């Protein structure tokens, strides 16, 4: 940046821009060719896109140019790690979880039901056979 | 069935954009200056932990050094540069990650520009 | 079956074998002990309904061995809304005269309930697919049961995948794709209502019967399948109906 | 309703997220990803979001090859 009389001294990277903020022309007066200076500007110039914290829960911000990544926790995801695996929970998902029939409600926690010949074990996901020849099983390979 | 649309196949390896290389540090020692890029994360993971860059890509990633009348460039397989310089006069750096062997997205973009 | 391989004895326990006066005529899937699903078309030119036997625990049809049972099919049961010669609701419930004993060798395959076929086995890619039918399209039937292992397509994929014919049956939404479109491998003529079994998390369920196709894999075509989720309420309906007299009955549907 | 349009990839580092057009008026949407020889993984369930996050799929085995698609749901 620019006081009263500073231009007097020789340009300096430190000085004007990484202690200050520098324009265009104090970063040329530096650089003094074109080229090199376009180069620093780039990044320079293009800003902090890390700056608002777009990463929620927890994740981490990785400034790039014009754009950032973020970094999540195990149990998030999304660009900004907005989603929780946790909540995810539904049918749609892997059935979710349910080793055979899985039925969605609403206002609670899915529930996971099994085949006539089965019944659901105490895990409230799997199932085991309740008969001795249950359908769907190859009996010389179990 | 529902409407939908299929996308173009994508291959991780061979596509994902490579990120902004940051250069670490850089230090004399009489006329040669040591370069260090810093190993990037990304979002690959291991038990729990990130792998770098140079974790995934291995032997396929190289560095390259655009250093200052004409740029001089270095390249190495490794994050660090060994280069010559001269005694007194002070020079600049930015690097670019580089993967040979692809055919498209190549190489990242220049890192920020740092000086002696 | 096209390309497939043998069955070994034992590893396809709800396969079914239909016989007509003692020739081979379909394949069946047995879903508990006295029912068989299976293709309708296959009893569109039959006229003597007496001689019509289901074979379970069947294998090599060239010997006997102590694992086969016979039973007579007392009913066959075919939707209203299937009209001969098309290929529209192409699927069969057969009740047996008497049930047959579940064993090592006799088991029957799952029908799963409506939505998790359409929201989860719908998606898993791989399915088998067995049968004693042609090993080529011109060829002879197979000695041994043959299974072979097809993916499944949604149908806007299988009609941009093949190659469009001047005279073809729309695909509907009472069927579905399967199989490889590069002449390699495909069911085949005599392998008709024989299951096409999805496996899920350990168990597996009836999710189509072969139905059609053009031509046993033949370059540019997948073959069709009964879609069986779009029929389990009315299966369930009639597994639980009052038996009637005449051994062919048409069914209302839905 | 609508079919998802413009599909792309926006992948830096192996963050990976699936775009595509357009903003949904009375339809949700469902994304499937899959690699050539695997079952149909759903994510973004019934979203209104025109992206989804695929990294956690595609870096299961970052040489595979995925392909993904978009249902729109009418809602
Ligand atoms: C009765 C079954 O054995 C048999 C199975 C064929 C499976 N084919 C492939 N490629 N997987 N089905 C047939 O023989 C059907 C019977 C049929 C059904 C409806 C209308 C007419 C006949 N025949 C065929 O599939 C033939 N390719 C004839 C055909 C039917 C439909 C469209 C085009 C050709
Ligand atoms: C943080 O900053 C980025 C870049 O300006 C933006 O895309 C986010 O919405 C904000 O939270
Ligand atoms: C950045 O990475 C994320 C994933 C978390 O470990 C943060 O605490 C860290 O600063
Ligand atoms: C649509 As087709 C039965 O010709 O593959
Ligand atoms: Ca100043
Ligand atoms: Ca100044
Ligand atoms: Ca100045
Ligand atoms: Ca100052
Ligand atoms: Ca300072
Ligand atoms: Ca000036
Ligand atoms: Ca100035
Ligand atoms: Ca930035
Ligand atoms: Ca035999
Ligand atoms: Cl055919």
């Amino acid at each position: 940046a620019n006081a009263f009389l500073e231009e007097l001294r020789p340009g300096s990277l430190e000085r004007e821009c990484k202690e200050e903020q520098c324009s265009f022309e104090e970063a040329r007066e530096i650089f003094k060719d074109a080229e090199r200076t376009k180069l620093f500007w780039i990044s320079y110039s293009d800003g902090d896109q890390c700056a608002s914290s777009p990463c929620q829960n927890g994740g981490s911000c990785k400034d790039q140019l014009q754009s950032y990544i973020c970094f999540c926790l195990p149990a998030f995801e999304g660009r900004n790690c907005e989603t929780h695996k946790d909540d995810q929970l539904i049918c749609v998902n892997e059935n979710g979880g349910c080793e055979q029939y899985c039925s969605d409600h609403t206002g609670t926690k899915r529930s996971c039901r099994c085949h006539e010949g089965y019944s659901l074990l105490a895990d409230g996901v799997s199932c085991t056979p309740t008969v001795e020849y249950p359908c769907g099983k190859i009996p010389i390979l179990e | 069935e529902p409407l939908y649309e299929n996308s173009p196949e994508f291959t991780p390896y061979l596509e994902t954009n490579l990120g902004q290389p940051t250069i670490q540090s850089f230090e004399q020692v009489g006329t040669k200056v040591n370069v260090t890029v810093e190993d990037e994360r990304t979002l690959v993971r291991r038990n729990n932990t990130f792998l770098s860059l140079r974790d995934v890509f291995g032997k396929d990633l190289i560095y390259t050094l655009y250093y200052w009348s004409g740029k001089k460039t270095a390249k190495t397989n490794t994050n660090e540069f060994l280069i010559d310089v001269d005694k007194g006069e002070n020079y600049c750096f930015s690097v670019q990650a580089v993967i040979p062997s692809r055919t498209v997205n190549r190489k990242s973009t220049d890192s920020p520009v740092e000086c002696m | 079956i096209v390309g497939g391989k043998v069955c070994p004895k034992g590893e396809c326990p709800w396969q079914v074998l239909l016989l007509v006066n003692g020739a081979q005529l379909c394949g069946g899937t047995l879903i508990n002990t006295i029912w068989v699903v299976s293709a309708a078309h296959c009893f569109d030119k039959i006229k003597n309904w007496r001689n019509l036997i289901a074979v379970l625990g069947e294998h090599d049809l060239s010997e006997h061995d102590g694992d086969e049972q016979s039973r007579r099919v007392a009913q066959v049961i075919i939707p209203s809304t299937y009209v001969p010669g098309t290929t529209n609701h192409d699927i069969a419930l057969l009740r047996l005269h008497q049930p047959v004993v579940l064993t090592d060798h006799v088991v029957p395959l799952c029908l799963p309930e409506r939505t998790f076929s359409e929201r989860t086995l719908a998606f898993v890619r791989f399915s088998l697919v067995s049968g004693w039918g042609q090993l080529l399209d011109r060829g002879a039937t197979a000695l041994e049961l043959m299974v072979l292992n097809v993916p499944r397509l949604m149908t806007q994929d299988c009609l941009q995948q093949s190659r469009k014919v001047g005279d073809s049956p729309n695909i509907t939404e009472y069927m579905f794709c399967a199989g490889y479109s590069d002449g390699s491998k495909d069911s085949c003529k005599g392998d008709s209502g024989g299951p096409h079994a999805t496996h899920y998390r350990g168990t597996w369920y009836l999710t189509g019967i072969v139905s059609w196709g053009q031509g046993c894999a033949t370059v540019g075509h997948f073959g069709v399948y009964t879609r069986v989720s779009q029929y389990i309420e009315w299966l369930q309906k009639l597994m639980r109906s009052e038996p009637r007299p005449g051994v062919l009955l048409r069914a209302p549907f839905p | 309703t609508v079919a998802a349009y413009n599909l792309t990839w926006k992948s830096t580092n192996f963050k990976t997220i699936l775009e595509w057009e357009p903003k949904p008026v009375n339809q949700v949407y469902t994304v499937q990803i899959s690699t050539k020889s695997g079952d149909w993984k759903s994510k973004c369930f019934y979203t209104t979001d025109t992206e989804c996050d695929l990294t956690d799929e595609i870096v299961k085995d970052v040489k595979q090859t995925y392909l993904a698609r978009v249902f729109s749901y009418p809602a």
